[PDB]
């Protein structure tokens, strides 16, 4: 019973149950999908709306961290926004102190270090979100995923959430050497429309963002015309 | 102190005299005011040796940590910006005219003057130290941008020599270092082989006629150099 109450405690098997349980929060969350191309990177996230009466752009799961970088949050949105706020603090330390756009690999490791910090101490709990860091700084187009554990990994393509398994099957059909950001916006959105439960989550939209040569290596929401 | 850094195409030449002086006595005759921050980013240190050494060591250590953790080369802009923050934070406590100069593959050769205020100006060439004031007119007249690496080194040495010929507070060896895509080339010109000094300039061989023998004429002849004549 006491093995799993806090993240400061390893089990006998050698794992940290509270971080596994935080991970469960992401796997029960709305599906997010992303693609790293030559042109740039694309993030698409399904937002499950509880109510018919929300504004467009309510509970935005995708946030600019810097000019060149954005975090899409798959998991508990509020937790995710604490990471976005930190990712921002790191992005602005890179510009304030070192006069450089933070590199994607650096920003990701910084997000992972932060999320990990919250897995080590009894007083805090692990974050309930996987951050998807998309960047197009001087290290080129980079897509990373920090998970609740703080484990960072670079991806060509990546699915998170309750349709993680099926959305990944569809990302494996894409050729990543070939595809452009303009194709990806189409295919990533198409994937999210395909994998979505129509009977369970009636009200939803597909928030897409990118950071590509097209957008001036600036991390922005894609216009509503490209999205379908 | 005379420090300067000029840009050529590939990179930069930092140049400096070698004299630290406690006012009117030369404490060190062979100082190295060209201070490594990274492989290919040096600073030239003018003002309090204590203050610039302390900053150069602090900034070198931050740049080394930074370079380790980003797992890539450091941009000169980064070194300049760190050095500016420190030179600005402490602008009342320190006396520190810095020139950060170096190579990075993004921006090539870059020069930054960080003078006493903690301004950071990106320049084609920068002058610093007590001896800088002699060179502004020398550069205005003789400096032509788009020099070869070799011409810049020869010019930078000729510059530092012109400054340290007139500045009492400057002197000794001329240290240069070229920072570019290639391995850094330091070189040290000893004073006895300096490209210019007033002592060897034929302009200043004939002495001022100050002494002048007691004569029956207002005709200035020369200095009296013998008691018999």
């Amino acid at each position: 019973s006491g093995h799993d109450q806090s993240t400061d405690v390893f089990s006998a098997e050698g794992r940290v149950f509270q971080v596994e349980y935080a991970g469960k929060a992401v796997d029960n969350s709305s599906t997010a999908v992303a693609a790293c191309c030559k042109d740039g990177v694309v993030v698409a996230v399904e937002k499950v709306h509880t109510s018919r009466m929300l504004e467009k752009g309510s509970n935005n799961r995708i946030h600019a961290v810097d000019r060149q970088a954005g975090i899409c949050i798959c998991g508990l949105l509020p937790d995710g926004r604490a990471i976005v706020s930190r990712a921002r603090q790191e992005a602005e330390n890179s510009r304030d102190i070192f006069a450089t756009p933070i590199r994607g690999s650096v920003l990701a490791n910084r997000v992972g270090e932060f999320m990990h910090a919250y897995t080590t101490h009894f007083a805090y709990r692990p974050f309930g979100c996987s951050a998807i860091i998309a960047s197009y700084a001087d290290d080129g187009p980079q897509l990373f995923v920090s998970d609740p554990s703080g484990t960072v990994a670079g991806y060509y393509g990546v699915a998170l959430g309750k349709a993680k398994t099926v959305a990944k099957s569809e990302l494996e059909k894409l050729d990543f050497s070939s595809l452009t950001c303009d194709e990806a916006v189409g295919k990533l959105a198409s994937i999210l429309h395909e994998v979505h439960d129509k009977q369970k989550d009636k009200l939803y939209e597909v928030e897409v963002a990118w950071v590509c040569d097209k957008s001036d290596r600036k991390f922005v929401h894609v216009p509503a015309d490209m999205v379908p | 102190t005379t420090i300067l850094a000029v840009s050529y195409n590939g990179g930069v030449v930092l140049a400096a005299d070698s004299r630290t002086s406690s006012g009117t006595y030369v404490v060190n005759r062979a100082s190295n005011k060209l201070t490594k921050l990274t492989k290919k980013i040096y600073c030239c240190r003018s003002g309090s040796a204590a203050d610039t050494q302390a900053l150069a060591e602090r900034v070198s250590n931050y740049l080394g940590s930074y370079q380790t953790d980003i797992g890539a080369g450091v941009n000169v802009a980064t070194a300049a910006n760190l050095f500016q923050k420190m030179c600005y934070m402490n602008r009342w406590n320190i006396s520190a005219g810095i020139i950060v100069a170096g190579y990075d593959p993004i921006n090539g050769g870059s020069v930054y003057s960080i003078p006493s205020g903690g301004s950071c100006v990106k320049l084609d060439y920068a002058l610093g130290g007590s001896g800088s004031i002699f060179l502004y007119s020398f550069f205005d007249a003789n400096y032509k941008p788009g020099m070869s690496k070799s011409e810049c080194v020869a010019f930078c040495q000729r510059a530092v020599a012109h400054a340290y010929s007139r500045d009492g507070s400057s002197g000794g060896l001329i240290r240069t270092i070229t920072l570019d895509a290639d391995e850094p080339e330091d070189q040290t010109i000893p004073w006895n082989r300096s490209p210019y000094c007033m002592e060897k300039d034929p302009k200043y061989v004939t002495q001022a006629t100050q002494n002048q023998p007691f004569s029956s004429s207002a005709k200035i002849t020369g200095n009296r150099m013998s008691s018999t004549g």
